[PDB]
RNA sequence: UGCGAAAGCAGUUGAAGACAAGUGGCUUGUCGUUCGUUAAUGGCCU
């Protein structure tokens, strides 16, 4: 992951969740790790509200 | 002179709290908007106004009602291929069944049992309940024609008021109770247990005080009851077993209107405590658990909700909701917490209350069954009409000269001589009983001496007598709404004059021959009218926001590159202008405003070019001057030649949710 | 009048709505 | 005149006066009756609004 | 007046000094408050009195600092926006000017608490 | 010396100006009114001092509109007027005695 | 206020026992202390009555740029004769 | 920021690059970018 911004990893271990600024603006990807269940993306955007984008930095 | 402005806030017309708000037709969302959706706002002064979602909310009718009048619930009813039905429950014994023509009750039902606190439409809507004081439930036959109510059946009693209803199907009929109970009737029809209450449920009481349900809706695509009560709390039940499956603390005050979308993925939720939460289960998981989850919550009121709504189509997808303070609020219902919303303004004065007469410098205004006139000068209030042999108003109009004024509600009408005897007027009664039986619209003065009276059942006659008037090709939309072909606006100056009937149709008449020449020419609703003596022109502004002019004895070629040449204001205008008037100095340049803004646009100029009902559905058929420093906006005139007549609205306790202190 | 000057000095110290009716005017 | 002219607004105005053992009561008009909804029950509206605005919830 | 000759020479270009000077010669308490009523705006008078007062912390003339205090409260809304590049060094050489007095007022009350012991002490003993 | 221990735990805790933001004329009158009384003390007056000064920093207009908070300004000056003889006065006392040490 | 002129007279009239006494301010203590709480605060009423008396004259003075208007500017009135005129069933009536 | 005493005494506030919005440029504003300078109604447990 060749960008990253933030990161966890699930209780067990078994999957783990990153940050990623590709453009806009930053992404949020999940993958499991011990086995290619899921690994899935998105722009964050998509999380952010639209009242967010008008708003301060820290929201 | 240069333009001096009498930005008056004398006026205190206010509207009273949304009780009730209604959708005509039910969702559907896989289909189109149909065009005969109508909104209906029930208001607690009695009035019920009847308004399109269709390019920003337009105003269509209102309905009024009188003294010591309220309104609490109200129900469409539309059988398919039938007109729309409106009936409505005051805080009285009675159903009220309006006719949406005339704009007055067809039909008072009084139904056979105590005072009415809820009421609810069956669905396929033969059948109408009614829920009383004395803890009854009456089921009302509606299915026998528009206008026709019959008793039917008197559910199995109770002790407590039945305080809010919704039914499940044609089958079973839901009651939230002001013990802190919900019932469930049957009202299956031949079945052995029709009429007895099957079952009861009791919801978490509040500790030092009494609970009261007081919103239950039922939720198709699972198989519950929603019920908020005066905890705050918001409950969903199990249908079959009666029981509850999970329970939210949502509020911190009584819930008073609760509503869904269409495939219940939703649901939304409001009370006293003036927030709206939205309770959701889109996940596929949660429809495979039955798992509500409290999704959301969006504080947009200043007051209060006390009514909730939603719709929810092809081209329309908005939830509407209003309260104590006394303007409506539009959010998405997809799209609650991430998009947008809009808050309407407390009075669009489609129908006015405030108009001026140049010499006295004076202006009269009507409040509900009391007229006050005042002077400019300062200003000084010289006479005023509280008038309570009457008990509802409507539309008014003065003489110029300003010697008699006459002031007509839908079911009389009354002219009064005036005499101005200095710092004070003398007011007289002038009898005339074909005044006194007639009902009015609208009264506008050809003369000092002749009016031209528009009748509620579609007259118009010529008083100090008869116009002959075309009649019009019924369609679908006209037999479903049937107030479309009824004749909204008309304008005079000088023995020529202008209706206007909402379907599109705007038609000239001389008072001298009394013959139409009609010029209807046009695709929706009409928002307002007036004629340039000047061009010999009528100026038509529809829904859409476009101005049209017309010639009489077809659009001008300076209407011809004007609406297309109009300016991004007009094209990014959200509130529709209610009124037009000529400039008083010029006999051509026009002078326009609506509720938040005020416009002047010139007669020769041309300038050069380089949350709705948005669908494909149809209309109701299957120097350049702009400002709005003045948007809290009732009525605008003029008086002479350079001044202004600007006259606005200026402003309770409300559930405190505080801001954060720092 | 020194006590005076003090005082003074140290105060220069330490010291380191919409009307119902209005008339106004709008372009032509 | 001060002191009694809502005295005798009510008293010109109000009907069904007594008359002996007897009461006689006005019947109303088909113009009012056909105009408009009855009144509201003034007893449930207060119940109604004034449970919103009860005590136990801090309005302001 | 004298007043409205001091206004129109600190109005009009300069004599700063000397408009003061005019200020102080009728030099009313009305009037010098009308004087700042009436000016829209000054050429810069908290720098001059700025300067004056730093240059003289201790002067029997009471006529600058009721200016100044009058200043304080009649403008002060105006000079806290008027200009801060030079105002500020300049607030501060007054503002450390001044605390001087609020560094001595108690030595001074003690000199006067000595001084009226004496006297009364003296009074006193007066040798019958 | 509760009321004291309540303006003291907002003076520290948070804020007198979240403690004074959504005043009126109605709603301050108390304050000031036992501004008055506390002026007097030794041990209340620093407090009474700052949230004196706090209240006519963040109420400046409310002084214009209000006449009936006015008068509560004045005799508040009067009180400020008489304790601040009184503490001029102490010094001399004080001085008086250090001259006879 | 009224005691102090007891204790400067003391002072001035012992003004040789009360000198002549080994430790003035271990033996009247609580006369130091009193004085010096007292006078402690003198700085700290100073900007107090400095910021009170700035905001008072400076609301004074507004107010006496317009203290006449005031006098006659209420001209407010009630339901006048026009009321009388107004009540149409009252018209009927008389 | 430095020296200081708790007062105060001296110093300020550049550049690059990227992105966003508005009208390839131009303007404005940002930066989980670099170099230099001593410098979202959202409140506390039983």
């Amino acid at each position: 992951w060749h960008n990253v911004i933030l990161s966890n990893i699930s209780s067990n271990g078994k999957l783990l969740a990153h940050m990623c600024k590709d453009v806009e603006h930053k992404s949020i990807s999940v993958v499991s790790l011990f086995d290619d269940s899921v690994n899935l993306s998105f722009p964050l955007g998509s999380i952010l509200s639209s009242q967010t984008q008008s708003l301060s930095y820290n929201t | 002179e240069r333009m001096i402005v009498h930005r008056c806030r004398f006026v205190d017309f206010t509207p009273a709290t949304i009780t009730s708000l209604a959708f005509s037709h039910k969702s559907n969302i896989n289909k189109l908007t149909p065009s005969d959706l109508r909104l209906a706002i029930g208001r607690s002064n009695g009035n019920i106004e009847i308004w399109n979602p269709r390019n920003n909310w337009f105003q269509e009718m209102v309905i009024e009602g009188g003294k010591d009048r309220s309104i609490e619930g109200l129900c469409w009813s539309n059988v398919n291929g039938e007109s729309l039905r409106l009936f409505s429950i005051g805080g009285s014994t009675v159903v009220t069944e309006w006719d949406l023509a005339t704009g007055l009750p067809l039909r008072n039902y009084d139904c056979n049992s105590g005072v009415i606190w809820s009421i609810s439409i069956n669905d396929s809507q033969d059948k109408l309940s009614v829920g009383c004081d004395n803890g009854t439930v009456v089921l009302i036959d509606i299915s026998g024609g528009p206008g026709v109510l019959e008793h039917d059946t008197i559910l199995m009693r109770q002790e407590a008021r039945v305080l809010t209803l919704a039914w499940k199907k044609d089958d079973f009929v839901i009651g939230g109770c002001s013990d802190g109970r919900i019932r469930i009737w049957s009202a299956q029809k031949n079945d052995e247990n029709m009429g007895r209450l099957l079952h009861t449920m009791k919801v978490d009481k509040a500790k030092k005080e009494s609970t009261l349900v007081w919103s239950v809706i039922y939720l198709p695509r699972t198989d519950q009851i929603a019920s908020g009560d005066s905890t705050g709390s918001i409950k969903f039940w199990d249908f079959q077993f009666a029981t509850l499956n999970q329970s939210f603390k949502a509020h911190d005050a009584d819930v008073l209107c609760l509503t869904t979308d269409t495939d219940n993925n939703y649901v939304f939720s409001a009370g006293v405590d003036r927030k709206i939460f939205q309770f959701s289960q889109n996940t596929n998981k949660s429809q495979k658990n039955n798992r509500w989850v409290n999704s959301s919550n969006r504080l947009l009121h200043g007051n209060d909700i006390r009514a909730i709504c939603a719709y929810q189509s092809k081209g329309a997808d908005f939830l509407v909701s209003g309260g104590v303070e006394k303007t409506l609020v539009i959010n998405s219902l997809t799209s609650f917490s991430n998009g947008n919303y809009r808050k309407m303004p407390t009075v669009e004065p489609y129908s006015k209350n405030v108009l001026v007469n140049k010499e006295q410098r004076l202006v009269v205004s009507w409040s509900e069954s009391t007229v006050k006139i005042w002077t400019m000068g300062n200003y000084k209030l010289v006479c005023k009409l509280t008038l309570k042999d009457d008990q509802n108003i409507s539309t008014c109009s003065l003489s110029p000269d300003g010697q008699v004024l006459v002031v007509g509600r839908p079911s009389t009408t009354k002219v009064f001589h005036l005499q101005p005897v200095g710092n004070k007027l003398k007011v007289t009664k002038l009898d005339n009983d074909l005044l006194l039986r007639t009902s009015t619209k609208l009264v506008k003065f050809i003369d000092n001496s002749k009016i031209v009276i528009c009748s509620c059942e579609d007259d118009v006659f010529i008083v100090d007598q008869e116009v002959e008037l075309l009649e019009v090709t019924s369609t679908k939309s006209s037999i479903k709404v049937p107030y479309i072909n009824r004749i909204n606006h008309l304008e005079v100056d000088q023995n020529i004059a202008v209706i206007s009937r909402g379907c599109g149709v705007v038609d000239i008449l001389d008072l001298k021959a009394r013959i139409s020449k009609p010029l209807a020419r046009l695709n929706n609703f009409i928002t307002a009218v007036h004629i340039n003596t000047s061009r010999k022109s009528v100026v038509v502004i529809t829904a859409d926001n476009k101005i049209y002019e017309f010639n009489m004895n077809v659009l001008t070629q300076w209407s011809k590159n004007n609406t297309d040449n109009l300016p991004k204001e007009w094209k990014t205008l959200k509130e529709n202008c209610v009124g037009i008037f000529s400039d008083i100095e010029n006999s051509s340049r026009l002078w326009f405003w609506g509720a938040t803004w005020i416009s002047r646009i010139d007669f020769d100029v041309d300038f050069p070019i380089n949350l709705t009902i948005t669908d494909e559905s149809n209309f109701m058929n299957d120097h350049f001057f702009f400002t709005d420093k003045y948007k809290p906006l009732l009525f605008v005139d003029l008086i002479s030649s350079n001044e202004l007549a600007i006259i606005e609205r200026n402003p309770q306790k409300a559930f405190i949710q505080p801001k954060l202190v720092f | 009048k020194q006590v005076e000057i003090a005082e003074r000095n140290t105060e220069l110290w330490n010291l380191i709505a919409l009307p119902t009716y209005t008339m106004e005017y709008l372009d032509i | 005149i001060k002191t009694k002219k809502r005295k005798t607004l009510k008293n010109l105005r109000k009907d069904s006066v007594k008359r002996g053992k007897f009461r006689v009561q006005l019947l109303s008009t088909t113009q009012d009756s056909k105009t408009l909804p009855p009144k509201k029950e003034s007893s449930i509206i207060r119940s109604k609004d004034r449970w919103l605005n009860r005590k136990a919830l801090n309005k302001g | 007046n004298i007043l409205s000759s001091h206004l129109e020479a600190n109005s009009t270009e300069i004599l700063d000094d000397l408009m003061s000077g005019s200020w102080t010669e009728p030099e009313i308490k009305k009037f010098i408050l009308t004087k700042i009523n009436t000016v829209d705006h000054l050429s810069k008078i908290f720098l001059t009195i700025s300067k004056s007062i730093t240059q003289n912390p201790w002067n029997e003339e009471n006529l600058l600092p009721l200016w100044l205090k009058w200043l304080l409260t009649l403008k002060s809304g105006e000079l806290n926006s008027i200009k801060d590049k030079h105002t500020k060094k300049n607030c501060k050489h007054l503002k450390s000017a001044l605390r001087s007095s609020e560094e001595i007022l108690p030595v001074l009350l003690g000199i006067q608490g000595r001084l009226e012991m004496l006297r009364r002490q003296a009074k006193l003993r007066e040798d019958l | 010396e509760l009321t004291l221990t309540v303006l003291q735990e907002l003076r520290k805790r948070g804020k007198v100006r979240v403690a004074l933001y959504g005043r009126d004329e109605s709603t301050l009158e108390p304050l000031l009114n036992w501004c008055l009384k506390g002026i007097e003390d030794v041990r209340s007056a620093s407090i009474v001092a700052d949230w004196v000064a706090v209240v006519l920093e963040l109420y400046g207009n409310t002084l214009e509109s209000s006449p009936v908070l006015q008068e509560l300004m004045i005799d508040l000056k009067t009180k400020v007027r008489h304790e601040i003889h009184k503490s001029k006065e102490a010094q001399r006392i004080e001085g008086m005695l250090q001259l006879l040490t | 206020g009224p005691l102090n002129v007891w204790v400067k007279w003391c002072l001035i009239i012992h003004g040789g026992y009360l000198v002549s006494i080994p430790n003035l301010m271990s033996t009247l203590s609580s006369l130091h202390s009193t004085l010096k709480r007292r006078s402690d605060l003198l700085p700290r009423l100073l900007a107090l009555d400095a910021r009170l008396d700035c905001t008072i004259n400076k609301f004074k003075t507004l107010n006496y740029e317009a203290g006449d208007i005031h006098s006659s500017e209420p001209v407010v009135e009630e339901d006048e004769d026009d009321v009388e005129y107004n009540e149409e069933l009252d018209d009927a009536g008389l």
